[PDB]
């Protein structure tokens, strides 16, 4: 029914 | 100007059902991997040395590992589940007619419109298959849930011969023909 | 393997544009249109069998953004080298006179995902019942993208599909007439 998105890492500045 | 792109991908494989499944979030810069998740080893990896810093931070929050390490089933089987009727289940029977084409013509078999792409065309000349005088233009993908292929007759057609193009498809229990009377 | 389904996503700089998508065995289940930021299915029928908030996406590009801009200063600013399309256009079925049928225009294996396409019929620009997909995933990384032209087959009418790309010193005309 409900679609899930996978969510992208986020990169150390 | 220059360009830069940052693409991520996040693959969700399928064997048998969800039987067996594999979780890869893969990211690229410029057309380059550089680290990637892969639920069959549970960390991130440096595809190239650009992704080294990254997968070493990464792994080092296991909170994060941990929500990785659950996709296969949280995401992976679970969007399976959601979308699988109307893909992993999609069939559409092709469109089969036979047409000639150029002083002889030779016979082309047009199997159009149908889904999933896996699809076999024989041809056979008064009953006997021609196994080897087949050209085509292999398999064709139209973008829209659709396939299709032409499949040419190279043998020269005689006045009185039938011609008989045969199709298999998953959509199909028994062959789809279209018979050509010389 | 049997099937796979991959959601793909990307930001481009300068030209601060995005795309997300899922993809299954090589069709496009649906997208997120960034700027209405609304979820567009490939298939009408898609709509009532699932649902996706658009959101989701959003925030996905707003992060790979962020990812962008700190993988390109670490990579010393090198830009992506382009690789220009090769075009093919054909049609959905066998051509019949008085029988509607579709013109395909399919840009395959290029990057970046930018690209200008124009349908030409006759010279005209046909700007009237044409579609056309997102950029599409490939495995080795580049992208695809399909343009359509519902028409009526006429011995009359020749149709051009235009493609512009940076990796093309000259815009690249695919000819197609019955
Ligand atoms: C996986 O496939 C095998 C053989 O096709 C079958 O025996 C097994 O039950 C399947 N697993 C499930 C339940 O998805
Ligand atoms: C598309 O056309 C515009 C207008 O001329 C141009 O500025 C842009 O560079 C073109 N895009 C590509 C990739 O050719």
């Amino acid at each position: 029914q409900v679609i899930i998105l996978n969510h992208p890492g986020q990169i150390s500045a | 100007r220059p360009r830069f792109l940052e693409l991520l991908k996040s693959e969700c494989h399928f064997f048998n059902g969800t039987e067996r499944v594999r979780f890869l979030e893969r990211y690229f810069h410029n057309q380059e991997e550089f680290v990637r998740f892969d639920s069959d080893v549970g960390e991130y990896r440096a595809v190239t040395e650009l992704g080294r810093p990254v997968a070493e931070s990464w792994n080092s929050q296991k909170d994060l590992l941990e929500q990785k390490r659950g996709q296969v089933d949280n995401y992976c089987r679970h969007n399976y589940g959601v979308v699988e009727s109307f893909t992993v289940q999609r069939r559409v029977h092709p469109q089969v007619t036979v047409y000639p084409a150029k002083h002889h013509n030779l016979l082309v078999c047009s199997v159009s419109g149908f889904y999933p792409g896996s699809i076999e065309v024989r041809w056979f000349r008064n009953g006997q298959e021609e196994k080897t005088g087949v050209v085509s233009t292999g398999l064709i993908h139209n973008g829209d849930w659709t396939f299709q292929t032409l499949v040419m007759l190279e043998t020269v057609p005689r006045s009185g011969e039938v011609y008989t193009c045969q199709v298999e498809h998953p959509s199909v229990t028994s062959p789809l023909t279209v018979e050509w009377r010389a | 393997e049997e099937h796979v389904i991959i959601q793909a996503e990307f930001y481009l700089n300068p030209d601060q544009s995005g795309e997300f998508m899922f993809d299954f065995d090589g069709d496009e289940i649906f997208h997120v249109d960034m700027a209405k930021k609304e979820t567009v299915w490939r298939l009408e029928e898609f709509g009532r069998f699932a649902s996706f908030e658009a959101q989701g996406a959003l925030a996905n590009i707003a992060v790979d953004k962020a990812n962008l801009e700190i993988m390109t200063k670490r990579s010393n600013y090198t830009p992506i080298t382009n690789v220009p399309p090769e075009v093919t256009v054909l049609t959905n079925s066998p051509v019949e006179l008085r029988e509607p049928n579709v013109l395909i225009c399919f840009i395959d294996k290029f990057t970046p995902p930018v690209v200008n396409v124009t349908w030409l019929r006759n010279g005209k620009p046909v700007t009237t019942g044409v579609s056309e997909t997102v950029f599409l995933p490939r495995e080795d990384h580049l992208f695809r993208k399909f343009h359509y032209l519902p028409f009526l087959p006429s011995t009359e009418d020749v149709y051009d599909c235009r493609v512009e790309h940076w990796g093309l010193d000259e815009p690249l005309l695919k000819h197609w007439e019955f």
